[PDB]
């Protein structure tokens, strides 16, 4: 997250850290949203790879066990059928991860609220992106969970020539693009929390940014539109 | 586009 601030410890209890086993220890690679004691929602490209994945709930500082964290492995990976590992701009960048054991829910570990199927946010809706990705475009990964105000940029605008043009599909969400704040390498799969009538809900899954950099004017961070996959999500959980 | 994960 570029242009953000260290989030208040566990203020986004559904935010999780997707880590893969590297050597003897673990390494953070993506973010995710806990949606069931045993299910995590993240980006497809975070899990194409044949890696040993672990998920951390109740996390904040990736380099210290503050005692609120829970470490569980990923038992099964379910990438959306239409996902094309070679064309992120094609969309369908979402995947569900059934956990080895179910996490114990508490004040640090909560499920994320998903929008109603098909919900479309009005332009410039208040949202916050959260993650452990880079904090300075072309810099270092964050030790502590970061957050940044990232209001939405409706399709009309986002798909305009000056913005993302044809790169963005209706099944996506754009936020930010003001040049100062945006997601960055390491935030993928993470959530985009949007406030709608007092209620927060994960409307997007962090997908991509421009080759030119993270915080690039008129190239807002792009997320998979959660409200566009509710049916798929429920089906995957029900039949697994 | 480039994914925020380093893909």
């Amino acid at each position: 997250v570029v242009g953000g601030t260290e989030a208040q410890r566990n203020s986004w209890p559904s935010q999780i850290s997707l880590q893969y086993r590297s050597g003897s220890s673990w390494a953070h690679t993506c973010g995710g949203t806990l949606i069931r004691q045993n299910w995590v929602m993240t980006a497809a490209h975070c899990v194409d790879r044949e890696l040993t994945f672990r998920v951390v709930v109740g996390e904040h500082n990736l380099n210290q066990n503050n005692g609120t964290e829970q470490y569980v492995g990923v038992q099964k990976i379910v990438v959306h059928p239409y996902w094309n590992t070679d064309d992120v701009a094609a969309g369908y960048d979402i995947a569900l991860l059934r956990l080895a054991q179910s996490v114990t829910l508490n004040s640090y570990v909560q499920l994320g609220v998903l929008p109603r199927a098909g919900t479309i946010l009005a332009n410039n809706s208040p949202c916050y992106i959260t993650g452990w990705g880079l904090t300075r475009t072309n810099g270092q990964l964050a030790q502590t969970l970061q957050q940044a105000y990232l209001p939405t940029v409706d399709y009309a605008i986002c798909s305009s020539s000056s913005y993302w043009g044809s790169t963005v599909k209706n099944s996506m969400v754009c936020a930010g693009g003001d040049g100062v704040r945006s997601g960055c390498q390491g935030d993928s799969g993470g959530p985009l929390h949007c406030l709608v009538n007092g209620q927060y809900a994960v409307h997007g899954v962090t997908s991509f940014v421009s080759r030119l950099g993270c915080n690039v004017t008129r190239k807002p961070t792009v997320f998979t539109r959660v409200s566009a996959y509710i049916s798929w999500i429920n089906n995957v959980i029900a039949s697994n | 586009a480039t994914t925020l994960x380093x893909v």
